[PDB]
């Protein structure tokens, strides 16, 4: 089964909650799509590296350490999941 | 009118590559700063040259971000609040 | 498999600091990640210095100056004092 | 001085800070 | 409706003490004009030279706080009067009347140019700043003296200042003896420390770079004051400063709806204190060991 | 030489020695330095191609740092690759904002 | 607590991963770490956007503020 | 004092840090006081962090330190 | 020696940065920012020099200090 | 005397291979040498980190290839991998 257009699973109230945690009081309606695109470009950049690590270890499962190294490469060091 | 010589200067300075700070003032500033960490320090002339290149490149990038912020606020004059906002967004302050 | 972590040492340090406080498992994971990260930073910078100076040994001077580079002012001062004290007493003993 | 005794001193001043804050709420 | 009719200013029968070339904020007219400030028997009078009708009279009895802000890192020297009752200046009701004079001067005579002339201009600017600060400070002391001890002259503690956003711009908030102030940019902030009931620190959570500070007043009819986007590096300093001033504080990860909370508290203030009062702001009172580790 | 055997101009022995003396790994395979030399040669060829184009565009027969800066900041992939480096005497690209232009 | 729903996020991650190699498996902690990083990143971006919007003397965040923030951060 | 941690008055493992510095491909040789110095620094930094984490957990009336307090 | 960075020099740097109009406080703000930058960089360089047991600050120390900050500089022996 | 190494002659040979009637200044040759050293350092550090992740004592061409893939952008990485594979096969086919 192929997944098709699941970006709309980032619902509008979710983006609103992320904005409220960010301190945003009033939100324009074009933001939600803007944010969605931004997030896509982020994940595509992180996943492409995680997958690159997974494929280099000659594995077939993406592990948490692959994600940790992919983030560390971008200066996105993450504590809590190993390291 | 005011701003025509400004644009002439912008065109003139985005073309050239020569250092825009006088050498001796920058050397004196560097020695003044360095004297607060260790007395009787020596600097190779290439060290001062590299420092001047890096400092001007940094300042020009900062002025570009400041100009972007100023244009975002629908203005033309850069202001200290623009600099502070640019440095905060970069993650410096 | 015997996996290595700094958890028992963090318990020891915590009881030394806060006898009546406890740590969650996730906070211990974070602390282990932090310790590993700092070790990696310091060892990499020490290696970089050793290669910069055409040396093939990591001595306490390289580690000291790495701490000087990485840590900010007060933190660097206190950590340098602590490390020199510990090294002095280990040598003496 | 060594740092552990200053952080103990600073944190005991912070226990006085908390005690004042508790007295202020009461 | 909220403009209390004031007494009439009593003119001084001799030569009044005066400060010349001063600007007033808010301006009584759209045109910015320099005026002269006069000390009288029961107050101060600002008088524009261009029109006699643009007089601003301020009684000593109506001044709550008198601030002097020197020109050290700013381009202007200031004499600020915070009022007990609001005054009508032109078309604007205001609690704040500021008297100021900008030292900003253009000095390069655009014969030779070189490092000696620039250093002489910088020295002349420093001399002008110091002269204006001495003139305005002396005049502010003469206002305090003329009040017969009704008005203390306050000067801000710059070293205890922190950056924040009370309105729409990032500004340096400066503590004084009795107040938290910002006088450089309009709108002005003047928070009297004695009128504060509680301070709440919002968005204090791991991984945020900035928190917000909320002041609740003893008069629950007065709207709460927000100071947004304070750098997290200043958190422990602000907590210490609030403790040194005897102001209780609380911390929270979330921004609260103060406009609903204050309406509930206004509806029944007694039931609010009966339950526990401000204790609900201390996150959750679980009072139990988390014991998350298995 | 090992550069000739691979049809290369960059040195294989020098790169192997630098990898050996750089404290990278206990041992170094023989296909790593050849591959890395090929990559470096490709990247320098691309850089020099665009810099020569930029220098001819200015009608010069010798490459200066200005042409390197123009070639780098004008190529999207290179400019993304060299995103943090500053080039001494490289200058900046000519760029005037739309709202600042006169009317 | 995380704000994006966990299963929609899992499906999004799988959909994006479906381009780089067909039929990949994922650890649960991998998806959890991805969600934590994504939400932290977005919160920081909304902080910068709020700063820009306040700078423009507004209270509403608009897409040009996001664009300015990503430009100044150095994002492509 | 058998363990090298005891001879230095430390709680972190000197021997493990020594092994990781050696079996880590950083330099041809390693000193004798570099592991000691690094362990001292690491222990000091962890104590520094745990003090403030304990303070924050005590300001929230909690006995257990969680990621929130860190 | 911080006065040596004159107003025309800051104007020139802003014109190469494309700035059309400049406030009057920009000069002091820029002097402060430059002082902070130079303080950090020279502190790192002097740390490198002291470690190398030298009394002269070389170009290699500056280049490594900029690489430390992430401001990689080409053309000085790197 | 001080016999210190650089890439100047190789950069010059490559330039004459791509652009025959074009020279290069000394300051640009210095910048190109610094660029080569930088890219070498980046690639070798990535290869080392990958080897240590995968628990291997050897830096082979697989590590170099995947570090190239991690570091360079799509088309650039593709062309570079093509070049590297071509060169490795041509070197291995002969001896």
């Amino acid at each position: 089964k192929v997944l098709r257009d699941n970006i709309q699973g980032i619902t509008k109230p979710a983006i609103r909650r992320l904005a409220r945690r960010g301190g945003v009081k009033r939100i324009s309606g074009l933001i939600y799509e803007e944010t969605r695109g931004v997030l896509k470009v982020f994940l595509e950049n992180v996943i492409r590296d995680a997958v690159t690590y997974t494929e280099h270890a000659k594995r077939k499962t993406v592990t948490a350490m692959d994600v940790v190294y992919a983030l560390k490469r971008q200066g996105r060091t993450l504590y809590g999941f190993g390291g | 009118r005011p701003g025509t010589v400004a644009l002439r200067e912008i065109r003139r300075y985005q073309k050239s590559t020569e250092l825009l700070i006088r050498k001796l003032p920058f050397q004196r500033l560097v020695r003044e700063i360095a004297q607060d960490f260790k007395t009787d320090l020596r600097f190779q002339s290439a060290a001062i040259g590299a420092l001047q290149e890096a400092s001007e490149a940094y300042l020009v990038g900062l002025f570009e971000d400041t100009n972007l912020c100023a244009i975002h606020a629908k203005r033309v004059t850069i202001m200290p609040k623009d600099i502070q906002l640019a440095r905060r967004i970069r993650g410096e302050r | 498999s015997r996996k290595e972590s700094y958890s028992i040492y963090v318990y020891k340090v915590l009881k030394q600091v806060h006898p009546d406080t406890g740590i969650s498992s996730k906070a211990m994971g974070i602390m282990n990640s932090f310790v590993n990260d700092i070790f990696e930073r310091i060892a990499g910078e020490a290696s970089r210095l050793a290669h910069y100076n055409k040396r093939s040994t990591i001595t306490s001077r390289e580690i000291q100056t790495a701490v000087r580079l990485l840590l900010p002012g007060e933190l660097a001062k206190h950590a340098v004092s602590e490390g020199t004290k510990a090294v002095t007493k280990y040598t003496s003993a | 001085k060594l740092r552990n005794e200053t952080t103990n001193t600073e944190e005991e001043k912070e226990r006085l800070r908390k005690e004042i804050q508790k007295q202020l709420h009461e | 409706e909220d403009v209390v009719a004031q007494a009439q200013l009593v003119e001084f029968k001799g030569r009044p003490k005066k400060l010349e070339n001063v600007f007033v904020r808010p301006a009584p007219d759209s045109k910015r004009v320099t005026g002269t400030l006069f000390i009288h028997q029961n107050g101060i009078r600002y008088q524009s030279p261009v029109r006699s009708d643009h007089r601003v009279d301020i009684l000593f009895s109506n001044i709550k706080h008198l601030f002097f802000q020197p020109c050290k890192e700013e381009l202007m020297v200031i004499i600020h009067c915070h009022l007990k009752t609001p005054l009508m200046i032109g078309k604007k009701k205001t609690f704040d009347v500021q008297f100021y004079r900008e030292v900003s001067d253009v000095t390069v005579d655009e014969y030779r140019y070189g490092d000696e002339d620039e250093l002489e201009q910088e020295q002349e600017e420093r001399r002008r700043k110091a002269l204006l600060d001495k003139e305005f400070r002396r005049f502010a002391e003469e206002i305090s003296e003329a009040s017969n001890g009704l008005l203390d002259l306050e000067t801000p503690f710059r070293e205890l200042g922190f950056t924040g956003v009370p309105f729409r711009s990032s500004v340096l908030c400066l503590p004084t003896r009795d107040c938290l102030i910002q006088l450089i940019d309009t709108p002005f902030l003047v928070v009297t420390l004695e009128e504060i009931e509680v301070a709440h620190l919002e968005r204090v959570q791991f991984g945020l770079k900035n928190f917000d500070l909320v002041f609740v007043f003893k008069d629950f009819s007065k709207p709460v004051v927000h100071i947004n986007t304070i750098p997290i590096e200043m958190l422990e300093f602000v907590k210490q400063w609030l403790t040194d001033v005897d102001i209780p504080y609380s911390e929270g990860a979330v921004n609260l709806n103060w406009g609903t909370i204050m309406k509930t508290i206004q509806a029944d203030p007694y039931e609010f204190f009966e339950n526990g009062g401000w204790s609900f702001l201390g996150g959750g009172e679980s009072d139990d060991e988390e014991s998350e580790e298995e | 030489t090992r550069s000739s055997r691979a049809g290369l101009q960059f040195p294989v022995g020098r790169v192997h020695r630098l990898l050996r003396k750089g404290n990278y790994s206990e041992r170094v395979g023989a296909g790593a330095p050849v591959y890395l030399a090929a990559v470096l040669e490709y990247l320098t060829a691309e850089i020099l191609e665009l810099a020569g184009n930029a220098a001819r565009d200015n009608k010069k027969t010798r490459i200066i740092p200005r042409h390197l800066q123009l070639a780098i900041r004008n190529d999207e992939e290179l400019n993304k690759l060299l995103g943090r480096v500053t080039i001494a005497q490289g200058g900046v690209l000519p760029n005037i904002q739309a709202v600042l232009l006169p009317k």
